[PDB]
RNA sequence: GGCCCCAUGGUGUAAUGGUUAGCACUCUGGACUUUGAAUCCAGCGAUCCGAGUUCAAAUCUCGGUGGGACC
């Protein structure tokens, strides 16, 4: 089923090969004879010996033949002897395969083979990974599907199969397996107690199963498993009895905390008595399980509010920030279940604390002072512009801060509302002229550094950084131009525009040279009166 | 005292690492070593030996995976123990005062304590000297020292040093062998047979012994004698492929006798390792190349084990004066490198190289090469020439992983066969071809028409040896990942049996085995007969 | 493109967190999560 | 209390305004189916900390840390 084009392609393929077709051979090799009906080939090498090989392609072809012809055991044996992946038997046709489980089992009919088949299940499909065609739910699903019918036909002499099948589930359900072992031990053809015991001991590496038995909340199971644990009964037996005597729910909490299952420990101890609740807190404050306990307790509980504030405080060490103080003013998921605590007051939690459950009004103007100082130090300068409106008439200081932050029209609003006209030109006019001058200084520095580093690069990265630094000031310059123009500084602003335009053209023309961000062409920084 | 200070650092490291283990935290040993050394004012790093020397057992159970030293000592798959015999005389000297023209100091050659072909400065030599050549003392000391490095001793094997062993009084060798077996059994005995029966049920699980010899002591009597000891492989010493050289070297025998010794031993079922001796007097370089090629081209020899030892002129021998007279000249080191590189390109795949170069101390040889390492130089040269070798030791999983860190991905079977000493040999293996990495092997043949053991008369095919490489896995342990208990051997046994039943057309399968290993075959329904495990084929 | 909502809602999430519907955060964050895999 | 001086591998040290901090003791690995230790080969170790400046900083500055002698 090939053609001249197909054959020539498979031959050359630009001397690129992949998959089952090719097969590495040795130096000086030759060809002696192919062996059909047995999928072999024999060849001679120069030193004077023979060699017999099984090439993949023939084997896989015959395997597909057999799978279509449904004699499962023949493919099984011919496929295990050659050390080939078993999962392919499912991978070839997962759908139809599942409809013939009992026939497959009758085809195999051997406990060791089924055990070996189980011990190598894997999720991934090698027909898409390892054996390309030349043309979670699955494992548990098939395991239970076959286990049901195989138990139905015989549980007695296939008990170990059931054991392995339940063991090799996605999650280890060791508890039910231990239950089956114990019930067989109680009971007197079928598999015996020590038989399955050894059949699982190597399989489980007992000590973990001993711990699991402790988790299973039954002493008798722990007894049998610990029989083989080699530990001194003088050690654990008094401890085990001590654990047995003490309280049921407290037993649960103590076993979970001994098994690190802190979620179950807290769940048990919550109902084990409110008196132990603070101690629980310590654990969920030591193990940071605040969020978990949030579900255990309910609103309108003092425990609930205490654990909420514990969550917001203890875990937020070095993080007395928006979440901490936020949910403090919230006391958890509740909107406003607490007040009278603010960490830094980032203009929101501060006023939320102050206004909600009003403690001190802005008559106690210390809040305004703190907010102004903090956020102005944070390069905001609008904090004061808002809070001082509620505070004393220090508007002039607000005007000063706006000028420092280049907020011109707000200073104009303050001067024309408070009638502070004397300061209309005393400071702002020279300040903005100096702003234009330092704009020139910075622009010249940018131009010089850009040219220097561009030439240094051209001798044989960071240029784009300076480039992006230059495009940020477009509308800043734009509005500063008109601000100056009210005082009729059109010449200085014209100088500003000319310098900005020259630098813009410099980087614009250098951009194709370098090549890499793209700037925006819809930034307005020019005025007709300026022009 | 600084010593207690390093002890405190050791304890600190111990508590840190056990704490990391409890929560399953992973930590670099060297990092904590450096930090602890600095914080305690140490001028030098701590030795790893002392680090292992203080772990408590309830932690040594699981800390060894991160603590073993020099893993290559088990990178093959089987532990190795070497023992030393008492110094004596070689037999040939019965004619004249000639041991061998190139042999080093013997019993009376200007050495206080020494042995034939041994200066006396090998670590094994000092161990024997302290032990006064006592078997039991030295073997206990050596196994204890090996276990100090946290290495499992589940499976062990013995190699015997010494000049000649077959040529010793019988009672002495019986005493020696029973002492060896009692060393592992721990049971005092009275004869060989009692020790054998007791070591059968021991737990050390000894798997065999190998001895050196020479073709003079190769008649079927000595082979039957060795059958009583469980020996598996043998050493001969070939030194050439040209008869004239033997009398030139005053060897005192014929290459023919070597050939019939090979044939007879292979018929019996032992393994054999040869010794090759490049750069000999009256031998050109082309002579060496031709003879080495012959060594595999001829169906006469086709041996199994190979060992090589370049010529080394040493004071005391006649060759010392011959070179001293300026009449025996060696090669330049480059010549030796090229010779070795060419040789390695010729080894058949089944043959396994065991060692290269001697271990003689440097300041004694009048022509000793500077390099204590030669295999590496040959590897560099064969990279330069872009031609690869196919030795077994260089394609097993252990060495390949430890030197290149390559994981097998697709392992399959491979079958080959040839002719040697009239035998129809056959070689089986599992290996991954794409990386040319090998995991398991088997050597099986048809017995010759002429035989010495009547138990093999008619319908009998002998399986000389079987082995899977890797590292030691305790017989109770099942899967530390790795590849030593996945049932691989079972497939090889059943397939070899099927081949012998059909292709060989035999009627009964026999096999040699180590004393403990017999129990293994009991699991397959094999029963004992004489010193041979056997199964009926019908 | 959507990067505007990358942090805006990621800081406007509080308007929902400050209420009782904290669970709804993830119930919308999924969309903000989705665009992470472009 | 200040003046000075110092801070490089685990330790002993070179080096210095620019693509790489070099040695030394030490430790680790292979040669090795005779060897932890030998012989060779190969490999893993680093500039007290924070601020500055400088295109660029271990070497330029300041601060801190700790240590060293001065009245
Ligand atoms: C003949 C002297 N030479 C030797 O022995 C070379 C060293 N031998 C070995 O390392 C191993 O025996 C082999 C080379 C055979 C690899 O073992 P292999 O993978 O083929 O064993 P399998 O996986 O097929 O079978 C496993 C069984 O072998 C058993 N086994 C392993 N070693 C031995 C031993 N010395 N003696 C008896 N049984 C053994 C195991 O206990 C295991 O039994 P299990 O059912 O409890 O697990
Ligand atoms: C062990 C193998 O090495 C050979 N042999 C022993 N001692 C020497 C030596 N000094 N030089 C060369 N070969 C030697 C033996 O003859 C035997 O073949
Ligand atoms: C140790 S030399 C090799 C073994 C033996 N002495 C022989 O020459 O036959
Ligand atoms: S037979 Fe071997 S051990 Fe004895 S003298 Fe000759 S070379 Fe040396």
């Amino acid at each position: 089923d090939a053609s001249f084009k197909t054959l020539q392609a498979g031959l050359s393929s630009n001397h690129v090969s992949h998959g089952e077709v090719l097969r590495k051979v040795e130096r000086g090799s030759r060809i002696v004879t192919v062996v059909p009906q047995d999928t072999k080939l024999v060849l001679q090498m120069p030193r004077g010996n023979l060699e017999v090989v099984h090439h993949r392609a023939l084997v896989l072809a015959q395997i597909r033949k057999w799978l279509d012809k449904l004699m499962f055991k023949e493919a099984f044996e011919c496929m295990r002897k050659l050390r080939i992946n078993l999962n392919l038997i499912y991978d070839h046709n997962p759908k139809v395969f599942l409809g013939n489980v009992e026939t497959f089992i009758k085809q195999i009919d051997s406990v060791n083979h089924i055990n070996l088949f189980f011990t190598e299940l894997k999720e991934e499909d090698v027909t898409k990974t390892m054996y390309p065609a030349p043309v979670g739910n699955k494992i548990d699903l098939v395991c239970d599907a076959m286990r049901a019918v195989m138990e139905s036909i015989n549980p007695h002499k296939y008990c170990l199969s059931i054991l392995t099948s339940h063991v090799k589930k996605t999650t280890p359900e060791l508890e039910i397996v231990l239950q089956k072992v114990h019930e067989l031990q109680g009971n007197a053809d079928a598999v015996s107690a020590e038989e399955a015991l050894k059949y699982l001991l190597h399989l489980v590496d007992v000590n973990e199963l001993y711990d699991h038995s402790l988790g299973t909340y039954d002493f008798d199971l722990v007894l049998m498993v610990a029989e083989k644990s080699q530990k001194d009964p003088k050690e654990y037996l008094p401890f085990l009895n001590t654990l047995k005597k003490m309280e049921t729910n407290y037993q649960r909490f103590t076993i979970d905390k001994y098994l690190k299952r802190y979620e179950k420990a807290i769940g048990h101890l919550s109902k084990c008595g409110p008196e132990y609740f603070p101690e629980c807190l310590n654990l969920i404050k030591d193990k940071n399980l605040y969020n978990e306990a949030l579900k255990l307790y309910s609103p309108s509980s003092q425990q609930y509010q205490d654990i909420s504030i514990a969550y917001g405080e203890h875990l937020m060490q070095e993080h007395m920030y928006e979440p901490a103080g936020l949910m403090f003013a919230r006391c958890g998921a509740h909107e406003k279940a607490l007040s009278a605590f603010l960490t830094c007051g980032n203009w929101k939690q501060a006023l939320c604390v102050a206004a909600q459950l009003n403690f001190t009004k802005d008559q106690l103007v210390g809040l305004g002072r703190t907010l102004a100082g903090k956020l102005v130090e944070q390069r905001k300068h609008i904090d004061a512009a808002m809070v001082l409106e509620e505070c004393a008439q220090d508007y002039e200081e607000a005007v000063l801060l706006l000028l420092e932050g280049a907020a011109w029209e707000e200073a104009l609003r303050l001067v024309y509302k408070y009638n502070r006209l004397d300061i209309i030109e005393t400071n702002v006019k020279p300040s903005i002229l100096e702003a234009q001058k330092n704009y020139m200084a910075f622009l010249d520095s940018q131009t010089a550094t850009f040219s220097r580093h561009k030439k240094r690069l051209l001798v044989v990265e960071a240029l784009s950084e300076v480039v992006q630094n230059t495009e940020n000031l477009k509308d800043e310059v734009y509005h500063i131009l008109k601000v100056l123009f009210l005082f009729e500084f059109d010449e200085q602003g014209r100088e500003l525009q000319k310098a900005f335009e020259d630098t813009l053209q410099l980087m614009e023309r250098s951009l194709p040279e370098i090549w890499p961000p793209k700037i925006n062409r819809r930034t307005q920084w020019k005025l007709s009166l300026l022009d | 005292s600084p010593a207690e200070l390093m002890m405190l650092t050791i304890g600190d490291v111990i508590k840190q690492l056990i704490e990391a283990h409890e929560q399953g935290k992973d930590i670099d040993l060297n990092k904590v070593k450096t930090k602890t050394a600095a914080k305690y004012g140490l001028s030098a790093q701590p030795r790893l030996v002392d680090i292992i020397a203080a772990v408590p057992p309830q932690y040594r159970k699981v800390l060894m995976p991160k603590l073993k030293a020099k893993p290559i000592r088990t990178a093959s798959g089987i532990a190795v123990v070497a023992v030393m015999c008492k110094p004596h005389r070689c037999p040939h000297i019965s004619f004249t005062g000639n041991i061998c023209v190139y042999c080093p100091g013997g019993p009376d050659s200007d050495f206080e304590y020494s042995t034939q072909s041994y200066t006396g400065y090998e670590p094994t030599s000092m161990r024997a000297i302290r032990a006064r050549y006592d078997p039991f003392l030295q073997t206990r000391h050596r196994i204890e020292q090996l276990k100090q490095l946290g290495h499992s001793v589940d499976k062990v094997e013995f190699i015997v040093m010494g000049g000649t062993f077959m040529a010793l009084p019988e009672e002495y060798r019986d005493y020696f062998i029973r002492n060896l077996h009692d060393a592992l059994s721990g049971h005092t005995s009275n004869n060989i047979y009692e020790a054998v029966k007791y070591s059968e049920r021991s737990l050390t699980k000894c798997i065999g012994i190998t001895i050196e010899t020479r073709p003079d002591y190769c008649m079927k009597r000595h082979l039957s004698d060795m059958l009583t000891y469980g020996c598996t492989r043998l050493e001969i010493g070939v030194q050439s492929v040209y008869e004239d050289v033997a009398r030139d070297t005053n060897r005192g025998h014929t290459v023919k006798a070597v050939c019939e010794s090979f044939h007879l031993a292979k018929d019996s079922g032992f393994k054999v390792v040869a010794h090759m001796m490049p750069d000999l007097p009256n031998v050109g370089l082309e002579r060496d190349i031709e003879q080495f090629t012959e060594f595999f081209e001829n169906p006469a020899f086709r041996p199994d084990g190979l060992k090589l030892y370049p010529t080394l002129v040493i004071r005391g021998t006649g060759l010392y004066e011959l070179w001293k007279s300026g009449r025996y000249k060696s090669y330049s080191p480059s010549d030796l490198v090229e010779l070795v590189a060419r040789i390695l390109a010729l080894v058949p795949p089944w043959t396994r190289v065991y060692r290269v170069q001697r271990d003689i101390p440097m300041p004694l040889v009048s022509s000793g090469v500077e390099h204590g390492n030669l295999r590496e130089l040959a590897l560099a040269r064969m990279k330069d020439l872009g031609i690869q070798c196919r030795d077994v030791r260089t394609r097993e999983v252990g060495i390949q992983e430890i030197h290149h860190k390559v994981r097998p991905y697709q392992v399959e079977l491979v079958r080959r066969d040839y002719v040697a000493n009239g035998g129809w040999e056959t070689f089986l293996s599992y290996e991954d071809p794409d990386q040319d990495i090998l995991i398991g092997l088997l050597r099986l043949r048809k017995c010759s028409e002429e035989t010495f053991r009547f138990e093999l008369g008619g319908g009998v095919s002998i399986v000389r040896e079987l082995h899977v490489y890797g590292s030691v896995v305790p017989v109770s342990s099942r899967d530390p990942t790795k590849f030593q208990h996945q049932g691989f051997g079972m497939l090889l046994m059943e397939e070899a049996e099927r081949i012998a039943r059909e292709e060989h057309g035999s009627g009964k399968i026999a096999v040699i085995s180590g004393v403990g290993t017999r129990n293994y075959y009991r699991k397959i329904g094999y029963r004992l007969q004489g010193p041979y495990m056997v199964k009926m084929l019908k």
